[PDB]
């Protein structure tokens, strides 16, 4: 599998797919959930239709979707405390979140 | 000037009760005085550094042992198994204890009292002594008290804090996602009729 | 718990950073 990935002339799967394509008996479309790797052409495909992470910019996105792509995006360092808080103070004052208990 | 008083019983006058008060200033090894009464006559002792050391080089044994059994028989720190016995000749008073042991004895120490002309104030003294360590740990009792219950009230408020605040933890982690999912699905409502308007 | 808001927080700003890049790409189009 690492191999097929470093040569990209091929798309890598999970076996995921396969078992919901029997479970309703039809094709369904690719998503990034079970897309393992995209070759520069399904790449292309992808970009336009789907956000670089495994959000898309057409269909609505659910709790169950959300905390996937929450789950794609590793965490990262180049936040600092006070400009996060002001970042997160900002937000909730441009959406009207002020509301909140806590 | 540490005091300690005890009751012990002479084995020539077992139908009563002695007491035996024992004051010393830093540790019994530098000496002690000791007063012995029965509530109408007191006899009063001292025993020094150099008494003590003679004593116990005479019983050939380290010092250090020999003062822990000195503090064990007369401030009564006796074991669960010690009996520790007290003779006082009053003609010559000479008060001197023995460790009991089966059937055997051991003269652990002796000393020669001499009578005080005034009984009456050194009972009035442990008397006052007495009553004066009753009050301090009666007032000492009573703030330990007010402390605990002080600490029991705040531990039961921050218990309750903690027992609210760990559910508001979990129902903002909820509440996080629904937020975001609504807005996001604003922005890309925007984004379909965005779409749709370049399409036309 | 004030972790856990950092980073769900970050994950979300970024999200909504990406919807707005998309959301100005395309709106760049219309003059054209």
């Amino acid at each position: 599998v690492k191999n097929i990935i470093l040569s990209n002339k091929h798309d890598v799967v999970k076996p995921a797919w396969l078992l919901e394509c029997f479970k309703t008996k039809s094709f369904v479309p690719w998503q990034p959930r079970f897309m393992i790797h995209m070759c520069p052409s399904t790449k292309e495909h992808f970009a336009r239709e789907y956000d670089c992470y495994g959000d898309s910019y057409f269909i609505d996105t659910d709790l169950n979707q959300l905390k996937e792509v929450f789950s794609g995006i590793k965490n990262s360092n180049e936040q600092t405390p006070e400009e996060m808080a002001s970042l997160i103070a900002d937000l909730e004052y441009r959406y009207s979140w002020d509301c909140s208990p806590l | 000037m540490e005091r300690k008083i005890s009751r012990i019983h002479l084995v020539s006058e077992p139908s009563i009760t002695h007491f035996l008060q024992v004051s010393w200033e830093k540790t019994l090894e530098s000496g002690f005085v000791i007063t012995l009464t029965d509530g109408h006559s007191a006899w009063t002792g001292t025993v020094s550094e150099s008494e003590i050391s003679q004593e116990a080089d005479d019983m050939a044994m380290e010092k250090g042992k020999y003062v822990g059994e000195l503090r064990k028989a007369l401030l009564s720190g006796a074991g669960p198994a010690d009996v520790y016995t007290f003779n006082f000749s009053k003609e010559s008073c000479y008060f001197f204890f023995e460790k009991n042991l089966k059937d055997v004895s051991f003269r652990l120490g002796s000393f020669n009292l001499e009578k005080v002309e005034n009984p009456a104030e050194v009972i009035r003294e442990l008397i006052c002594y007495c009553l004066d360590t009753i009050a301090e740990n009666q007032a000492k009792n009573e703030h330990l008290q007010k402390e605990n219950e002080r600490l029991l009230r705040d531990w039961n408020d921050v218990q309750g804090r903690f027992e609210k605040c760990v559910s508001a933890k979990e129902a903002l982690e909820t509440d996080l996602y629904k937020r975001f999912i609504l807005v996001l699905n604003e922005k890309k409502t925007k984004i379909r009729s965005l779409h749709n308007k370049l399409l036309n």
